[PDB]
């Protein structure tokens, strides 16, 4: 039982930043592919507030209920992060995952996230 | 019409009342030629065996079994694969004669 | 704006015009260097959502023939014809009801209202209403100023009480049956006629002309089995309707132009069947029997 | 009701209020769905000209049509006419058995034409065949009356309008104005569609002009005319 | 009446008719001290006792007429008239010779029944009849998302479903039944239902319900099972 | 005559016996105009469907279905609103043929 396909739309970061529909040289719709349309799909879903969705109040992530607001704390934010990347369809395991806190900038930074697909 | 689910097995085998008709329809996977080719009982008597599955046409017509007509459909005539029948990229559907005449009239 | 409700009707705008609308949007929004072609990702959406506004059209033509007795159908056009209150009746089609809101021809628009709404009555197989509106009595025997009422089957009460209602005050009725009606205690006679049907007897002396030597005229019992079916249908011959040669050929023909009617034969049974016309008063109807009518092919 | 139906770009941005917060500035892929979304709210906005184009005070065309064939009063009707046929009087003239038509008559028909071909006059002038359904939505009510008639032929041909007398039936009516040849054609079917009583025959004043008399509402010397009723022949060619 | 259903703090009233009752026998019980009020009701039950009819019945008289003339005596005990579907067969056939018909009603509709091969039933004081291979419009939706428990257990012909009691489960309709374990028993979805059960209680016995269904076939008929002469 | 509750839901359906024949009648809400809708299926057969509820009228009237009149009914003649209606300021009633022909007589 192989891993199925999977496709989506393309997101690339404009030059402000913020991720966009994206045309390739060739002119057409870029649209990724196995492994990189899970990475994608994953970012799309972590970038999602709970309730936001008129149609399905039960997605997203609770960044507004959880961590955002006065109580810093690595673990409830590891398991946050780490459960929604995981519930994403085609995501296997996280190998290996780095939080640190900013207090100048009040910054909570997640990094060193490795992320192994059922593509392999 | 009626369209009838492939599961991703290699070899499976279901049952379909056609026409008034337990038939029991077995589809196996030869990898030697990359196909699927299927048997046909009808009331435990199989009368057909070893039939290719192709697109296009009624796989039935040269028999006169009177249950209709069973062929398959592709966005595109793309033939049946082993990765493609399972996932619908094409599909098997059974019409009845009734079905097949009313839709040449139309 | 040509499309649309247009006043030839709702006119539709084409797939292809649906479907370059959408490329020039995404022109504009990509670039003349975007990729469209039916194949590619972004052709294949315009082909998805070509296809749903299309759909949309396809559904405001819906809604338009919705509101057209031509092309409405069933209970919205049981309520089309709510308009003027008129009824179906049981078993009809949709053809026949449309035919009488529409008031095909009728011959004259007027006295259609009492026309449909007797044809509505239970039991009444065949109906039919005249008028004599000038100063002095017509050849019919109808009285200047009168109306005149035909009808086989439906019970008198009903019928009267509907016949009263159409015709006004003052305009007398023609007729050979009388019927007492009371409203308000006001006592109107309500004269109606109940055509007396006499048995035709009906023997034809045909020819065959086969068009281009091609396919022949049918068999005796085929024809005569349609004639029987004509001359008993709703176009059946009316009363005070003399049989007459012309009658039966405008029927021959019409059914079967490959046949030439020769002699046309006609009486009153059980008596021999002689020259036409066959003359019926206007209380008097012909009614034909399936054994009676005798077809003959002459060389 | 009111307006059924709001400007496509309000819709559409009214959706696009629900996109999600991470893509709330993507000016590709929301101009993207605003692209097709915007088209499917166009074409359903194009529905909302089937509320008063079957408006009887303005309807035209088919819809007009369509409304006639609800009330039971089709445009067109079997006449003892000689049809004016659209065509060319050989130049000068052309002795024939026809008579032409010249870009501006009622009568517009071919030979070849099916309504022609068995003797049916078919209105073409929306303001005439409007009148009539007008006036037939009173022989639908069975409104046989003076005080509906009078309505009914003002509507039909004008305010001068009037009926005259009521012998025994026969009723006398007049336009109040000379016609003109467009509605001197279309009268017969005039005739099909006025409220008057079945058994009862319809008449017509000869000059088409206020008729004279004693009372309050006449025409005196200047204006009005002795009465005449004629026969319009409606239903008949005797 | 016997109204069953669920009433949520949020949503609203999901409560309808599951058994409308003509009392059959009541008796009450004590278990250390309690009163259990033990109810059984009737259904039709005025129809399968007091209704007799009176039925000469001529030569050429279609064949549904007279369910509408037995039906009148039926109605005379207060029974309501539901969806009737006769066989093909049945629908277009007429008559040879006379139809006697002296005694109870629903001793001569069972033979009925067993003569052109076909259901009727009565249905919360509303009569129903259906062919023997057909069903009646109306479908319900059963899956795990849609209150389904265990299996859509698998039968020789079709399924028997468990759920929620929920009150639109009549007999004579369609199920739609979707689970993760149909799919490798290659059954179907879509079944008649023959057999309703209702268990349930207000305290601890959940509100639960059993639907036997017989599989409709691709050619929309259900698979009857072989009827034993 | 009787009273037909209405849940505080925007899709309702139920089921009641009109003159001995089961009536299954479902109503939906339409926000787009805010009025309330009914489609009435007799015995499993769908009979009338997207009639809107209106006051004052008997809605069944044009189709002939031998099922009494079913009208609404509000005190100073509201029209049905998505909060009115199931609040009970508008009431659904059936009324039988020979009811409404002893109030007309009397």
């Amino acid at each position: 039982m192989a891993a199925p396909s999977r496709i989506g739309l393309a997101l690339k970061k404009n030059e402000q930043g913020i991720a966009d529909i994206y045309l390739d040289a060739s002119g057409n719709l870029s649209m990724v592919q196995n492994t990189e349309a899970v990475g994608q799909h994953a970012r799309q879903r972590l970038m999602t507030y709970l309730g936001e969705w008129f149609l399905n109040k039960n997605v997203g992530v609770p960044w507004l209920r959880d961590l955002l607001g006065k109580g810093y704390d690595p673990v409830l934010a590891e398991a946050v992060i780490k459960a929604e990347i995981l519930s994403t369809d085609g995501v296997t395991e996280i190998t290996s995952f780095s939080i640190r806190f900013d207090q100048g900038r009040r910054a909570l930074e997640a990094f060193d996230i490795e992320v192994t697909t059922e593509y392999d | 019409m009626i369209e009838l689910e492939v599961l991703d097995e290699s070899k499976q085998k279901f049952s379909v009342i056609l026409n008034d008709r337990r038939v029991t329809i077995e589809l196996w996977y030869n990898t030697t030629n990359d196909r699927w080719s299927f048997s046909l009982a009808l009331d435990g008597d199989n009368v057909v065996t070893g039939r290719r599955l192709v697109t296009g046409v009624d796989l039935l017509a040269p028999f006169g079994l009177g249950i209709g007509a069973l062929f398959l459909l592709s966005e595109n005539g793309e033939p049946p694969t082993r990765a493609n029948l399972p996932l619908g990229l094409v599909k098997l559907y059974h019409a009845t004669q009734e079905e097949i005449d009313a839709a040449i009239s139309a | 704006m040509t499309y649309g409700v247009q006043p030839t009707g709702y006119v539709k705008k084409p797939l292809a015009v649906h479907l370059a609308e959408i490329e020039a949007s995404m022109v504009d929004l990509f670039g003349p260097g975007v990729i469209q072609t039916e194949q590619s990702p972004l052709g294949q959406l315009n082909g998805l959502y070509a296809d749903l506004s299309y759909d949309l059209d396809e559904r405001g033509e819906d809604l338009y023939q919705s509101f057209d007795p031509e092309q409405a159908e069933g209970s919205r056009l049981d309520i089309l014809a709510r308009y003027r209150l008129l009824s179906r009746r049981a078993g009809e089609s949709d053809e026949s009801f449309r035919r009488a809101i529409t008031n095909v021809d009728r011959a004259r628009i007027d006295l259609s209202d009492l026309s449909t709404a007797l044809s509505a009555i239970n039991g009444v197989s065949w109906s039919r209403v005249y008028v004599n509106e000038d100063a002095t009595t017509d050849a019919d025997g109808i009285p200047p100023n009168t109306v005149s009422v035909a009808v086989i089957g439906g019970d008198d009460d009903e019928v009267a009480q509907l016949v009263r209602r159409y015709v006004v005050p003052g305009v007398g009725m023609y007729g050979n049956t009388t019927i007492e009606t009371t409203i308000g205690g006001f006592c109107r006679r309500i004269r109606v006629i109940r055509p007396v049907l006499i048995p035709t007897s009906v023997e034809i002396d045909v020819q065959s002309r086969p068009l281009k030597n091609g396919c022949p005229p049918p068999s005796v019992n085929a024809m005569a089995a349609g004639l029987y079916t004509e001359l008993t249908g709703p176009d059946r011959p009316g009363n005070g309707e003399d049989g007459t040669v012309y009658l039966f050929r405008k029927i021959m023909e019409r059914l079967y132009p490959n046949v030439e009617v020769v002699d046309v034969r006609l009486s009153q049974a059980p008596a021999a069947p002689t020259t036409p016309p066959l003359v019926m008063s206007f209380f008097q109807m012909m009614s034909f029997n399936a054994d009676d009518i005798l077809v003959e092919i002459v060389p | 009701m009111s307006n059924l139906c709001a400007d496509p770009e309000a819709l559409v941005e009214a959706r696009i209020d629900e996109v999600l917060t991470q893509y709330r500035e993507s000016p590709y892929l929301l101009n993207l769905i605003r692209a097709y979304l915007s088209k499917l709210a166009e074409t359903s906005m194009s529905y909302c000209d089937m509320v008063e184009k079957f408006d009887l005070d303005t309807a035209v065309g088919d819809q007009l049509t369509i409304i006639g064939r609800i009330l039971g009063f089709p445009r067109c009707h079997c006449v003892c006419d000689t049809i004016p046929v659209v065509g060319y009087d050989c130049g000068g003239s052309y002795a024939g058995s026809y008579q032409l038509a010249g870009y501006c008559e009622p009568g517009s028909s071919w030979i070849h034409c099916s309504p022609y071909g068995n003797s049916e006059l078919c209105v073409d002038e929306d303001e005439i065949y409007r009148s009539l359904l007008k006036a037939r939505r009173y022989q639908m009510l069975g409104l046989y009356d003076i005080e509906s008639l009078h309505e009914a032929l003002q509507i039909v041909w004008g305010e001068d309008a009037m009926v005259a007398e009521t012998k025994v039936g026969q009723v006398v009516v007049t336009p109040g104005r000379s016609l003109t040849a467009t509605e001197t054609r279309y009268l017969p079917i005039v005739f099909r569609a006025l409220p008057i009583a079945p058994g009862i025959k319809g008449m017509i004043h000869i000059d088409q002009g206020p008729i004279a008399g004693y009372g309050d509402g006449w025409a005196g010397y200047c204006g009005g005319d002795w009465l005449c009723p004629v026969d319009p022949h409606a239903y008949t060619c005797s | 009446m016997l109204e069953v259903g669920y009433t949520p703090p949020g949503g609203g009233n999901n409560i309808g008719i599951i058994a409308k009752g003509k009392i059959r026998d009541y008796q009450h019980d004590r278990e250390g001290g309690d009163i259990i009020s033990t109810v059984s009701c009737g259904d039709g039950d005025k129809a399968y006792r007091r209704a007799t009819i009176s039925k000469t019945i001529p030569k050429g008289t279609p064949l549904t007429e007279v369910v509408d003339e037995i039906h009148k005596e039926m109605k005379k005990e207060g029974i309501a008239k539901g969806e009737w579907s006769f066989p093909d067969k049945v629908k277009n056939t007429q008559l040879k010779r006379p139809y006697s018909m002296c005694g109870s009603c629903t001793r001569e509709l069972d033979t009925l029944g067993r003569s052109h091969g076909f259901y009727w039933n009565i249905q919360n004081e509303t009569m129903e009849i259906i062919p023997g291979n057909g069903h009646l419009p109306g479908s319900l939706l059963i899956t795990p998302d849609t209150g389904l428990i265990g299996t859509p257990t698998i039968t020789d012909n079709g399924i028997k479903v468990k759920a929620l009691i929920n009150p639109e489960a009549r007999p004579n309709r369609m199920m739609k039944v979707k689970s993760q374990v149909l799919k490798m028993n290659r059954k179907g979805e879509d079944y008649r239902i023959s057999e309703v059960s209702f268990n349930g209680d207000n305290q601890e016995g959940d509100w639960i319900m059993t639907l036997t269904g017989e599989a409709i076939g691709g050619d929309k008929k259900v698979d009857e099972g072989k009827k034993a002469k």
